């Protein structure tokens, strides 16, 4: 039952190799992206954001899911490197317009009914 | 059955070869095309002098929406909400309550004309010929809000366009 | 048909008393602050609560905890139930233990001091069902009602 | 609260915030940012405008349907003001010219008109009045712009005692007339400065910070009746600030000292323009007026805002003053300006 | 219409109106329904 | 066939297509799981997802088939099934004037083998499936989004994706660019419950549970 | 008929009017509130009751297929007038 | 009197702009065919002085004729920003006016007025060539009422 067709990785050790390789490519590419897209952020800010995205999923332990996340990341790399994206797409990771939303009970209580 | 569009071979006699050479050197076929454009120049143009002349239309034309009345002046709509249900665009919003005389009538009848596709399904569905796509097509606005129609707007359009609307229905109700 | 009363005489905004002594609209911040100040000041039996008929269990326990943390156990209802003997210690003392569905299997029913037609319209309808299909016998110790 | 002004939603475009605002002088540098933040959270904004409607088109996309309403008004018609504030909970005054037209003076735009809006706003029962003055407004200043600001600041406070009065420093942004003013001086060769700009200290503030603080003053009960001072994180010497502007713009910087009397006469020569003057004798004095340090007044940190450094938002303003060679140079290529420590 | 005239109803407009967009006579949308939830009006007397 | 309103039946095709289904099942037992022919005469072959290339190549190249054209390749989301995604191949044979449907299955994480080696038309169809449903086709020349916006996160055609999505776009003058924000609708989509409580088609009545 | 509120706003045939303290009446400043002056409740009442000689009468609204679905109205109660559920027309049975 | 001069000069500059409206060759979907039909012999937008030019730099009017998706939206703002001023936008069809029949889609901007300012809204799906022409002529009248120089004199 648990026997399942793999995507690329046969174990988490082989998958975590692809995660690290992907982080390398992203880390090289932020300096060019800031220059090419003419963004008003720093290279450190972009490299921090890459770290944040890689940290969000820091809990997964399924080799197949990690492969898909790596596949999706690599696609976003082809888009950004080849300038298929635009300045609006690259800057959507930073959520500049979204004013900070309350994250404490009292603040949520004063504004609305949401959990 | 089928036919070949370009599977003809040329004639290699000298007269034919010479004729093609003349076509190549004296541009006969190109000159031929210039004649057609010259003929069109001396034809009457197909242009109409809008807005003093209008393009032809039919009684079935689907245009600006209107809410109609019986000859008494009573609203035909009974709030059945069939138009709301069939609208492919969810452009119609209806709320109803019993009127002071006990009649089933609407308190809200809103059509978002920027959601409408002008399909006429709502005038097909109506069982009392209350909602109609009228003849008018010249209701462009300077703002979006002016195209969010409420009940009063749709009733004024009916009272504005009733004479034309009724006559068109008289012409096409036998096909419907 | 009582759902239409939920659209009338509703409380929509927090209210506090002004200098004149009249309730005026305010904000959650102000109203909760006025309430919390007295809760800190008073303690023990000086703090009490009364629960109404349409109160949820989540709020009931919540209020209990808040008043317990000021060492107040005066958590009260509006509906009396004898506190003598085992009072509320045992559930069986204050529950319809036979269940609503049990009336169908009963042979005799004795009703004391209650009009089940109006206090529990759907429970009386269950009694009449057994009265009709299982030939139940019903007795009453109270005012003669229909 | 009337049932219509009770907040609903998650603070988006289609939400309701309970703020029905009349913003005078909304067609300018500060207003377009104020209206945008107002319309982000679902507020009803009345935009009374004097100008051609074509010049208000950039505001229409800032709010959902019906949430931006446009009215015509005249600063000399007290009734036109009344129609615009009678249904509003907060009124914001952003009216001002950096020059004196034939019809309107500095007195008209900083004293007479603001008092009229305040007088009418109170008669119509407006809860809140937010007035923008200047950090360096003073009765004894050389600049008439700043002296008239002080007069209006006092008239507003006497007419509308609960009015929140906000006193910004020089504001820098894409449409500022501060960093762009300096960068366009390249047209005239070098940069004329008084005493070479070693005696003037500036504390410029980002436009968004001002916009956030104004908005938070609307939503803060405490702000009522107070006077705020919106200043930037750091203080700079005019010479160093001007030099930083040119470095970011990658344009040659040729500072030369120009005495006080001369750079006054150049202003009078640029004031003859029937259109918008490139510079004026007043703007001269203001650029070279050292920004006051007002510790007795509350600041942005009291309204919840965090001051934005010039070093992070200068490039967005000054990259349009670059040539193709230097357009792509990044934000880390220009070493930041020297700062006067506190 | 000079030959075959339209039918006459009382409710039909006697005076036609050209497009009124951009003018003071323009149509402004609004909701035609009354309020849903009534709200408790507090007593006008000072209790205690 | 004299009933004016009822679709005529063609039994000759039903017998022909049924036999060809037996023909395929006999030749490809290793992968074929089910063969069915419909009332309106269409043959469906249902296969294990590991026989996509073998089965498609046989149908394309066998002399008693010659399905040289891939008319369409799509997917269907059925959440209740543990393998929620049904991959459907519709093929056309010009030689025999016939159509055949091939069906297989997969889940969110299990890849399917790309059919590009068999039909070069499948390149874009497979990209659309990935973009819209999130199914990964292994050994594809270039698998990337084709219909969704750049950076779009999610697979819209899954039955669990909201119709109006999670984000919406607008232009913000402050940042002078188009920005994405969470979706808020002035008028919520009105869900109409149209199904009737009374059964309509007895012949499809599902056996009681 | 159109009656005006103390503020001056016109009331609609649905009874809608903005109360004094509602901000939403600012949308009508410099523009107008569009209200149809022909109130259908008033116009139907003007139509005379029809005297008929049967316990049951039919109504199609007039025009045949251009009216409303045909219905039959009972006129056996002499304390009221039979009314159509579609067109609002009233009928009464004439004492034989 | 200078109020007379600005008024006549204002008339001239308005007359030229409304008498030489050059739309950008820009369409998105099935409202564009009806725009072609406004360019065709029967209606001949050219006779009014309306000439289609591809480049945004040589354009005065953007007619948004079709459904604006989210992928497309950044491009529409770009070409709009690249149009020299004065510039006007006509919204043609339900899809552009408010999303129309894809209004509830994840991939559709619920109106082009979220992306760019709009001067005229033409309702329909599709609007007829005659109805678009009514909108163009309505834009011409809007320009005729502009008071840019009269306002400048009183500024
Ligand atoms: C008699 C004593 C001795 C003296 C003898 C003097 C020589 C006389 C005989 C020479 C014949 C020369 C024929 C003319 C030149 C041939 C040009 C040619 O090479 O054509 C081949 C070319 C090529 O035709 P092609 O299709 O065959 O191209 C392929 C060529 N092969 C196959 C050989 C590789 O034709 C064209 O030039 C087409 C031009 C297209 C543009 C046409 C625009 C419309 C113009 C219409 C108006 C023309 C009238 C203008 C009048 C101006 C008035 C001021
Ligand atoms: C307002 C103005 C009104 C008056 C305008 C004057 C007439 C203008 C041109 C009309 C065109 C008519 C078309 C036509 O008759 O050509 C048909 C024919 C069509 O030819 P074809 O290509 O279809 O084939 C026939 C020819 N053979 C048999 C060889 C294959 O073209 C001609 O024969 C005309 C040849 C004229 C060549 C002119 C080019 C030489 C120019 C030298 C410089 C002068
Ligand atoms: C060329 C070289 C550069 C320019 C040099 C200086 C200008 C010289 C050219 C002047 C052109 C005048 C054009 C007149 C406009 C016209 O034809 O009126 C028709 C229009 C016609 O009305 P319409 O525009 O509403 O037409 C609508 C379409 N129809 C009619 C079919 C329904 O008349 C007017 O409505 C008034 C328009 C303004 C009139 C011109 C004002 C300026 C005149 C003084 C200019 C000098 C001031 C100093
Ligand atoms: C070859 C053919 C050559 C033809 C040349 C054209 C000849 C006819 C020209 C008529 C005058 C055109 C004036 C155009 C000015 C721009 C405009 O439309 O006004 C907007 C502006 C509006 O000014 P404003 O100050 O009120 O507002 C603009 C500022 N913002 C954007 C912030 C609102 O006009 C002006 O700024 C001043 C115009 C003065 C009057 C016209 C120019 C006189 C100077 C002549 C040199
Ligand atoms: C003698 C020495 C005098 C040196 C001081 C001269 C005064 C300073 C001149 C710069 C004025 C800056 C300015 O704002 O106007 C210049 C004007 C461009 O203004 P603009 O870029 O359109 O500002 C719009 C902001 N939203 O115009 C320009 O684009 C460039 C500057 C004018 C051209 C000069 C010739
Ligand atoms: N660095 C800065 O920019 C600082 C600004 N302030 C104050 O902030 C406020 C706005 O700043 P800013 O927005 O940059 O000023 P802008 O000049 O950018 O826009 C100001 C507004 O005032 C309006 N206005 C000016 N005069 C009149 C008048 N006579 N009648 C009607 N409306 C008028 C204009 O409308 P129109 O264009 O239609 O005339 C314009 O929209 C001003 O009061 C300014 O003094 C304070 C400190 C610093
Ligand atoms: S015409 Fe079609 S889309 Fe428009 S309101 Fe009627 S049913 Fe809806
Ligand atoms: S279908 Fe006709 S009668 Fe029914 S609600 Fe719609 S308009 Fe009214
Ligand atoms: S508005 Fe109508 S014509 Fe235009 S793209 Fe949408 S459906 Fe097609
Ligand atoms: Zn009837």
């Amino acid at each position: 039952s648990t026997s399942v067709k793999p995507i690329f990785s046969r174990d988490m050790n082989e998958a975590k190799r692809r995660v690290r390789e992907l982080y390398r490519a992203w880390y090289r590419e932020v300096p060019n992206t800031v220059h090419l897209f003419q963004l008003d952020i720093s290279v450190k800010q972009g490299r921090d954001k890459v770290r944040e995205m890689f940290k969000k999923n820091a809990h997964i332990t399924d080799p197949r899911v990690v492969d898909l996340l790596v596949i999706k990341g690599k696609m976003e790399l082809e888009e950004t490197i080849k300038v298929w994206k635009q300045r609006t797409h690259v800057m959507r990771f930073f959520h500049e317009t979204e004013a900070p939303r309350p994250k404490d009970f009292l603040s949520k209580f004063y504004v609305g009914h949401d959990p | 059955t089928y036919k070949y569009v370009n599977l003809r071979e040329p004639s290699m006699d000298m007269k034919s070869v010479t004729d093609r050479a003349a076509q190549t050197l004296l541009w006969t076929e190109l000159i031929r095309g210039l004649g057609m454009t010259l003929s069109y120049l001396f034809r009457e143009p197909a242009t109409i002098n809008y807005p003093f002349e209008k393009g032809p239309l039919s009684p079935r034309f689907r245009g600006e929406h209107a809410l109609r009345r019986y000859p008494s002046g009573e609203e035909r709509c009974i709030a059945c909400k069939l138009c709301e249900a069939v609208c492919p665009a969810q452009a119609i919003t209806i709320e109803a309550e019993p009127r002071a005389d006990g009649s089933r009538r609407t308190t809200r009848y809103d059509i978002d004309m920027t959601k409408c596709i002008y399909c006429g399904f709502c005038q097909e569905a109506c069982p009392v010929d209350a909602i109609v796509e009228g003849p008018n097509f010249e209701f462009s606005t300077e703002t979006h809000e002016e195209l969010l129609y409420n009940k009063e707007k749709l009733l004024n359009n009916g009272d504005k366009w009733e004479a034309e609307i009724a006559a068109n229905i008289q012409a096409d109700y036998l096909y419907r | 048909f009582a759902y239409d009363g939920l659209k009338r005489q509703r409380l929509t905004e927090p209210m506090v008393r002004n200098e004149k002594g009249l309730l005026t609209h305010t904000t959650w911040e102000d109203a909760l602050s006025r309430v919390a100040g007295m809760l800190q000041s008073f303690q023990g039996n000086d703090v009490a609560a009364i629960a109404g008929g349409l109160v949820d269990a989540e709020a009931l326990i919540a209020l209990k905890d808040l008043l317990n943390r000021v060492d107040s156990d005066t958590l009260c209802t509006e509906e009396v139930f004898p506190t003598a003997g085992a009072g509320t210690d045992l559930r069986s003392n204050y529950l319809l233990n036979t269940t609503i569905a049990g009336v169908e299997e009963a042979d005799v029913v004795l009703l004391v001091g209650t009009n089940p037609r109006f206090e529990a319209p759907l429970f009386n309808a269950r009694i009449r069902k057994s009265w009709l299909h299982n030939d139940l016998k019903v007795a009453l110790i109270g005012s003669p009602v229909d | 609260l009337h049932h219509a002004v009770i907040p609903h939603g998650k603070g988006g475009r289609s939400s309701v915030s309970g703020i029905v605002a009349t913003v005078f002088g909304a067609t300018g540098f500060l207003g377009r940012y104020v209206v945008n933040h107002l319309g982000r959270m679902g507020s009803q904004v009345i935009v009374p405008h004097r100008c051609e409607p074509y010049d208000t088109m950039h505001l229409r996309p800032m709010g959902d349907l019906g949430q931006i309403i446009f009215m015509d008004w005249n600063g000399r018609d007290k009734d036109s003001i009344r129609r615009a504030v009678e249904h509003s909970s907060v009124v914001i005054n952003l009216v001002g010219r950096e020059w004196e037209t034939q019809n309107f003076d500095f007195e008209d735009v900083f004293v007479k008109i603001p008092q009229a809006i305040a007088q009418v706003s109170k008669e119509a029962g407006v809860e809140k009045f937010i007035h923008i003055s200047h950090l360096n407004a003073d009765i004894k200043s050389s600049s008439k712009y700043l002296r008239s600001k002080a007069v209006g600041e006092k008239e507003v406070r006497e007419t509308f005692p609960e009015a929140t009065i906000i006193k910004p420093a020089e504001i820098f942004g894409r449409e500022d007339r501060f960093l762009n003013y300096f960068a366009n001086i390249r047209w005239f060769g070098g940069v004329p400065l008084i005493s070479l700009g070693k005696k003037t200290v500036k504390q410029p503030v980002y436009i968004v910070d001002v916009t956030k603080g104004i908005i938070n003053a609307i939503k803060d009960p405490d702000a009522r009746g107070k006077t705020f001072a919106f200043v930037g994180p750091s203080r700079y010497l005019l010479f160093d600030l001007v030099q930083y502007v040119f470095a970011v713009a990658h344009r040659p910087f040729l500072p030369y000292p120009l005495p006080h009397f001369a750079y006054r006469w150049i202003g009078r020569l640029f004031e003859i323009s029937p259109f918008e003057p490139w510079t004026t004798r007043d703007k001269v004095e203001r650029i070279h007026t050292t920004d006051k340090i007002l510790p007795h007044l509350p600041g942005l940190e009291d309204l919840g805002v965090e001051a934005t450094p010039l070093e992070l938002k200068a490039i967005e303003v000054l990259r349009r003053h670059r040539t193709y060679r230097w357009l792509s140079s990044e934000i880390e290529d220009v070493q930041p300006a020297k700062t006067i420590p506190t | 219409p000079t030959v075959k005239p339209p039918t006459a109803r009382k409710f039909i407009w006697t005076n036609h109106k050209f497009n009124l967009s951009g003018t003071p006579q323009q149509y402004v949308p609004y909701s035609t329904t009354r309020k849903k939830i009534q709200e408790w009006v507090p007593p006008s007397t000072p209790y205690k | 066939d004299t009933r004016p309103t009822v679709r005529p039946r063609n039994d000759v095709a039903h017998k022909q297509l049924s036999a060809f289904g037996e023909y395929v099942a006999e030749i490809l037992p290793k992968y074929v799981q089910q063969v069915q022919v419909s009332c309106f005469n269409e043959l469906e072959i249902c296969i294990h997802p590991d026989g996509v290339i073998p089965v498609l190549t046989f149908l394309r190249d066998h002399s008693n088939a010659q399905f040289k054209s891939l008319a369409d390749l799509t997917a269907v989301d059925i959440p209740t099934r543990q393998n929620r995604f049904e991959i459907v191949y519709n093929l056309l044979s010009l030689r025999f004037n016939s159509r055949i449907r091939v069906k297989t299955y997969t889940d969110e994480l299990t890849p399917i083998e790309s059919s590009v080696p068999v039909y070069k038309a499948a390149n874009w169809y497979e990209r659309e499936i990935w973009d819209m449903f999130g199914v990964f086709f292994a050994n594809h020349p270039d698998l990337r989004r084709i219909l969704t916006d750049y950076g779009f996160e999610g697979h819209p055609f899954r039955k669990d994706f909201p119709l109006s999505g999670y984000v919406e776009l607008r232009y913000d003058d402050e940042v002078k660019r188009v920005v994405a924000e969470p979706v808020e609708l002035a008028q919520e989509f009105r869900k109409f419950d149209l199904n009737s409580p009374w059964e309509a088609f007895p012949a499809y009545r599902q056996p009681p549970e | 008929g159109v009656r005006t509120s103390p503020t001056g706003e016109k009331v609609t045939h649905t009874g809608q009017v903005y109360d004094d303290g509602d901000y939403r009446k600012v949308r009508f400043v410099g523009r107008q509130k569009e209200v149809n002056e022909n109130f259908a409740i008033d116009l139907i009442a003007e139509q005379p009751v029809s005297q008929v000689g049967s316990r049951v009468i039919s109504c199609d609204g007039g025009g045949g297929a251009l009216g409303h679905p045909r219905v039959y109205i009972n006129l056996d109660k002499e304390t009221k007038t039979g009314t159509c559920g579609y067109c609002g027309l009233q009928f009464r049975q004439q004492h034989h | 009197r200078g109020e007379y001069v600005v008024a006549k000069l204002d008339d001239l500059i308005n007359w030229a702009r409304r008498s030489s409206l050059w739309p950008m060759t820009f369409g998105l979907a099935c409202c564009a065919v009806e725009m072609m039909h406004m360019a065709a012999p029967r209606y001949d937008m050219d006779r009014f002085g309306v000439v289609f030019r591809a480049s945004p730099r040589q354009s005065d009017v953007m007619i948004v004729a079709g459904t604006l998706t989210n992928k497309m939206a950044p491009a529409l703002r770009k070409v709009y920003d690249q149009m020299p001023e004065p510039r006007y936008v006509v919204s043609m069809g339900s899809c552009a006016n408010g999303g129309g029949y894809y209004h509830y889609s994840y991939s559709v901007v619920r109106g082009c007025d979220r992306i760019v300012p709009v001067d005229i809204y033409v309702p329909g799906c599709p609007p007829t060539a005659e109805a678009l022409l009514y909108g163009i002529l309505q834009l011409q009248k809007k320009i005729k009422r502009e008071k840019r120089l009269r306002i400048w004199y009183r500024r």
